[PDB]
């Protein structure tokens, strides 16, 4: 159908502590087969014209679908709340060689190997079985703790991104809080090549049924100071992408 | 309307 | 400021030897001191848009347009029978060689769904380009072009026979379907890096309806045919993606 | 010409 900017503004004039959002936009949505029972939509802006988007346990409708677009961006803009935009800042500054996008931080000097992603709309309870299954094992990150963002990340940025997590998770906590609380879910999936630690948030919005976010952290199983006799070859610098047809 | 950490 | 259309191009594209199945054509956009460069911009839906950069050799809207069919030409001799099947050769040649259209790679992930050792690059030539790589290069070399024993060089054995024809299909086709006047000799040049070794192959041909036309194909390679690195699953892992904003915290 | 003209040997 057609959500417009007014709506969106509405849905995140509740949303605290941010004051600085980027340009919105009026989309339009367009939406299901029986099998599986699967709701994919799609919607159509006017600079980027690209975005799709859930398993629903009632009968859709066009209003009720707005419902999750609005959570979805909803969830997006909260990466502009002031106190965790640049508590994610803190940590892009905190490394000259952090580069980012928006989305994820983390290589290369050609014209990035991801180690932060930030992954608004989603949570680990939904995506956890192809997780389970595909992890050697899992494990517990205590988000108090300074040392285990010490083995995560290098002890140079273990800080910024501790207190970037819980910011996040005081974000949530208190200006996203439910009338029963919720609590926060970190989830560790130990691979063969890395260390995947998950960070998801659920927060309660007027507007919206509930508002999802959760941050990734990769440890690979080498270090970042050792290593270097891979990251130190030029091919790195060397290498692009693009289309396979 | 039509919670994880229960 | 003007609007060619794409018959003017088929036009010119009529007199390429061999070509029967030419690629999607659509009307090209003009929109064109500075050391005396003159850039000009073509905007067409699709591909939307793209960009030149070039000597003045006084410039105007007519010559220009000459420019954009001397390298529309270029590109297109890429689908022209003889030298697109003889790519298929080097593509389908190898199991990890992946293709893009203007360039070719090897192994890597896509991971959301490569590496250069031959880029077809039209509308170049290495002389106007060269002086920017003897700098860069520690020195220059030779290589003979109808032997292959340096095409084994350059690429593994599994290669070096659908490379060499490749290139001396090329070869066979600048000299024998557009040929000047007085012919012109295929240039190939050969500069070495710490880290790889860069052949280009530059060739000069006749066309009626522009100046010139010229195709240069470059094929690196590097110092190792250990390469064991190429086994490394961080490699699976590499994305792409930079805004930029006063912020200060502190 | 019409500059051209690089390797014509």
């Amino acid at each position: 159908f057609n959500i417009t900017w007014e709506e969106q503004l509405q849905a995140l004039s509740k949303l605290d502590g941010l004051h600085h959002p980027h340009k919105l936009e009026d989309i339009s949505v367009h939406w299901f087969n029986p099998v599986d029972i699967s709701v994919f939509v799609t919607c159509a802006t006017m600079s980027s014209h690209n975005t799709h988007y859930f398993k629903p346990q009632s009968s859709p409708d066009d209003a009720m679908v707005r419902e999750y677009v609005l959570s979805r961006i909803i969830a997006d803009n909260l990466k502009y709340v002031d106190n965790l935009y640049l508590a994610a800042g803190a940590v892009i500054c905190g490394n000259d060689e952090y580069i980012s996008d928006g989305n994820v931080v983390g290589h290369i000097a050609d014209g990035i190997l991801p180690v932060i992603e930030f992954m608004p709309g989603v949570h680990v309870d939904d995506i956890s079985d192809k997780l389970i299954k595909s992890s050697s094992y899992q494990g517990i990150f205590k988000t108090d703790n300074l040392e285990e963002f010490e083995f995560l990340v290098d002890k140079k940025n273990a800080n910024n991104v501790k207190e970037l997590i819980l910011a996040y998770t005081d974000y949530f906590a208190n200006k996203l809080a439910f009338k029963d609380p919720a609590e926060p879910a970190v989830e560790m999936y130990q691979f063969i090549d890395r260390t995947e630690v998950y960070f998801s948030f659920e927060g309660c919005h007027p507007d919206v049924e509930e508002v999802l976010f959760t941050i990734k952290i990769v440890r690979y199983n080498q270090p970042l100071n050792s290593m270097q006799v891979f990251l130190k070859n030029p091919l790195l610098s060397h290498i692009r992408t693009v289309v396979r047809q | 309307r039509s919670r994880r950490r229960s």
